[PDB]
RNA sequence: GGCCGGGAACUCAAAGGAGACUGCCAGUGAUAAACUGGAGGAAGGUGGGGAUGACGUCAAGUCAUCAUGGCCCUUACGACCAGGGCUACACACGUGCUACAAUGGCGCAUACAAAGAGAAGCGACCUCGCGAGAGCAAGCGGACCUCAUAAAGUGCGUCGUAGUCCGGAUUGGAGUCUGCAACUCGACUCCAUGAAGUCGGAAUCGCUAGUAAUCGUGGAUCAGAAUGCCACGGUGAAUACGU
């Protein structure tokens, strides 16, 4: 968080990331780092996030740049 | 006066009174009147025309009033439509610093329903 | 406490110790100001691949005769149930029933 | 020649010497003025040397320390007392009456279990 | 209580003045342990109480007591199933006590703009018999009388 | 030189006793010393719940004291250092010598 | 400047002792036990405060501190792992903190404490940053060094009864530190925003003196995380006719 430090993220999605990438096409990356930031690089991509009982998909967009991947998967229900 | 689209009082100190405008506390005050080099406990009714043109100059380098105000919507809009936790806190009225809704939380809810 | 939990107790500390000189000095490099501004980015994906219990912060301090995890002292190594036993036996050196 | 006093009230402790003439009062090394600010402060370390007529022929050194204002000048009143009783012996009778040769002994009282204070205990309800 | 005998208390005199009656009243007015606080306002009241009237404060002070203190007070009592107001002298020093309490409740509620202000004023209202202590002393004495039957 | 002896104990009796024991033997030897100066006492404070289960009232006190004294050799001997560094006190007390 | 030579008087430190017993005097009372008052004394009649809990009562609380009779499960009601929950939110109740203001809010500058903790710890002086902090580095296992600057108070100015120069919930932007890791769910700093609320219906609680009320300071648990709990001192009241 401290300035000084630099963006975290786990060195496996990293590396999932650049597969995809490099590699072309791709289908959902499932994944349960909801820890870990959204770097320039993932646009256009599909994650698959857990939530504690499934994963849900999130096509990431350039105005989520920044923050971290689970802020876009709820994990109450309520009604 | 009219300073930046509105009147502020003339019977106030010079400190006090630029705090009606929507963006001005009084840190912002202080490094306004220190800028243009009038002291803090003169009335605004005891000063010149040269003097609240230097003012208004001071004033117009900080984002006030209709700017700012469309500077906050925007912001609170971009959250509400990508749709993160914040968000569906904005649109729920709930509290989004992550406070206690159990009891309490009467700001954002507001009186009770029964 | 359950019979698991002290072994859990066990590895922790046995892990923590063993791990500890090569954290010291991957943090050293991260914190150390005027780095070289990627050995800073290689010694954070580095730091993240050791395990997480060698942590000293995954430690829970527990009573030396039943394992209980509340109600802790640190000068006996006790919680307080035991603590009033001994001390009622006369077990424990210099210490009595205080009033002032 | 000199006489001594030592004097306490609440948490304070105080050293007296006096000797004769042309009354001059120094307090840590300060006047009595510039050391208290407070009227009645004054008052309470003034009252013996009213009461026996001897304002305006002895002058007093003294050091205080420990407490707080009022507490200061109640233990500067019972050493200035003392030293009194050392410098003359048949002044006993009346200050006695006036009540200046009792140690005051009310100390604070302790915290107890169960309590929010001393005394004060926690609210109560029925049902 | 039931089996006790409370002895009284010592109370020192004023600093500038010389009365036992002064620093009673100067405890009645403190709030939370601020004694400067009440002398400060004690005194400023006063000096501004004695011009007003050209005689010294001591005197002033009497005068404005003289109206207020009261002498016949009114207690309940039960025995038959129904509420009784018994007329009963008061004593001294409750007379002085009363006088007091009266005086500073009545200051706190006036709509000057200092609390020494305030005080003045009741203090030369009260000497003129004008306020809301005196009508206070005023009705006591009116129930006190409405009941005569059960003295 | 100067030689200087600081004594920790749980029971003052004891310390007592062995002060009195290094005071003799200094003084039997040939020196001076400069008698046993007693310093702050510690006291350390410990409270407790005595019930397994909730009653947060009805708790219990204890309390530790630690007592200290210092001694000062002035004039030593090589005799009176060795006889100092080849003796053995009560086994409840603490002894530090700094040369 | 207790700075230096010195001194052993005083404040203080902590071991041995002295002192308070209705002991002395008068009156009352059964030729009593006791009671009301007085002298001297630092203190007087249990001087003040603690620890100390009779035979028993409520089949009172605890098989989840621990131990234990009888049942019950053993490729599972026993192990191991990552992510989530114990922090939900139309509502009802208990215990607290901060306020609704001139006995006050804000600016400048100036007195007076007690009791504690510290080696994977307490971190001075100096430099950089508005600030939370960062860099370099003495001292201390401590009546020596550090945490550590008491606050209410006092003096001089301004605000002039307004939802205000009263109150500080919410919310937007920019940061710091602990820790592999602060989305769900940490504490803290800067700029901006500035809600309810003008003393609280029927009920209802605490306190007899260094007490109530008001003001600050420390510790245990603990990488980090108190408005709770346990301790410490400053200022300092009102009232008790009576059952």
């Amino acid at each position: 968080r401290s300035l000084k430090k630099g963006p975290f993220i786990d060195l496996h999605l990293l590396k999932k990331v650049e597969k995809a990438v490099e590699s072309g096409d791709k289908k959902p990356l499932r994944t349960w780092s909801r820890r870990s930031t959204i770097f320039p690089n993932m646009i256009g991509l599909t994650i698959a996030v857990h939530n504690g009982r499934q994963h849900v998909p999130v096509f990431v967009t350039d105005e989520m740049v920044g923050h971290k991947l689970g802020e876009f998967a709820p994990t109450r229900t309520y009604r | 006066a009219r300073i930046a689209g509105i009147n502020i009082p003339d019977h106030k100190h010079a400190v006090i009174a630029l705090t009606s405008i929507y963006g001005v506390g009084k840190t912002r005050s202080k490094a306004i009147l220190a800028a243009a080099g009038i002291a803090e406990d003169v009335k605004i009714s005891e000063l010149s025309e040269g003097q609240i043109d230097t003012l208004r100059d001071e004033v117009a380098k900080f984002v006030v009033e209709g700017d700012l105000r469309r500077e906050i919507s925007m912001s609170i809009k971009r959250l509400m439509d990508l749709g993160c936790y914040r968000g569906l806190r904005h649109r729920r009225g709930l509290p989004v610093r992550g406070q206690r809704t159990k009891t309490n939380a009467r700001t954002r809810k507001g009186p009770r329903k029964p | 406490a359950k019979q698991s939990m002290k072994a859990r107790e066990v590895k922790r500390v046995a892990l923590a110790d063993k791990y500890f000189a090569k954290r010291a000095e991957l943090k050293a490099i991260i914190s150390d100001v005027n780095a070289s501004d990627e050995d800073r980015w290689n010694a954070v994906l580095k730091l993240q691949t050791l395990p997480r219990d060698s942590s000293p912060s995954r430690q829970r301090n527990r009573c030396r005769q039943t394992g209980r995890p509340h109600g802790f002292l640190r000068k006996f190594g006790l919680s307080r149930i035991k603590v009033r036993e001994a001390a009622m036996r006369g077990e424990i050196p210099g210490l009595k029933k205080a009033s002032w | 020649n000199q006489y001594y006093g030592t004097g306490r009230r609440k948490s304070s402790a105080a050293r007296v010497f006096i000797k004769p003439g042309n009354g001059k009062i120094v307090i840590n090394q300060r006047s009595l003025e510039q050391y208290f600010g407070r009227e009645t402060a004054r008052m309470v370390v003034r009252q013996p040397l009213e009461l026996v007529d001897m304002v305006e022929k002895l002058d007093l050194y003294i050091t205080v320390k420990g407490g707080g204002i009022s507490g200061q000048a109640g233990a500067i009143r019972h050493g200035i007392t003392r030293a009194l009783m050392e410098y003359d012996e048949s002044l006993r009778s009346e200050l006695r009456k006036a009540g200046f040769v009792t140690r005051d002994a009310r100390q604070v009282e302790r915290k107890k279990v169960g309590l929010r204070k001393a005394r004060r205990r926690p609210q109560f309800s029925k049902r | 209580p039931r089996r006790r005998v409370i002895g009284q208390r010592k109370i020192l005199p004023d600093p500038k003045f010389g009365s036992e009656l002064l620093a009673k009243f100067v405890n009645i007015l403190m709030v939370d342990g601020k004694k400067s606080t009440a002398e400060s306002i004690v005194y400023s009241a006063l000096e501004t109480l004695a011009q007003r009237s050209g005689k010294s404060e001591l005197e002033a002070f009497e005068v404005a007591l003289e109206n207020v203190r009261p002498t016949v007070e009114v207690k309940s009592r039960r025995v038959g199933g129904s509420t009784y107001q018994v007329p009963v002298e008061v004593r001294p020093v409750r007379r002085n006590a009363l006088a007091m309490r009266w005086i500073v409740e009545a200051a706190r509620k006036r709509g000057d703009k200092s609390m020494a202000l305030r005080l003045a004023n009741e203090l030369s209202d009260a000497a003129e018999n004008k306020g809301t202590a005196v009508k206070k002393r005023e009705d006591v004495h009116r129930m006190a009388e409405a009941n005569k039957a059960f003295a | 030189q100067r030689i200087r002896i600081r004594l920790k104990a749980f029971d003052h009796r004891l310390i007592d006793q062995a002060t009195a024991e290094i005071v003799e033997t200094a003084k039997r030897t040939g020196a001076q010393v400069r008698g046993p100066i007693p310093l702050p006492t510690r006291k350390e404070r410990f409270t407790v719940l005595i019930s397994p289960h909730v009653n947060k009232d009805a708790r219990d006190q204890y309390e530790i004291r630690t007592h200290l004294r210092l001694v000062d050799i002035v004039e030593p001997t090589e005799k009176t250092v060795d006889a100092l560094m080849r003796l053995d006190l009560a086994a409840g007390v603490d002894v530090q010598i700094s040369l």
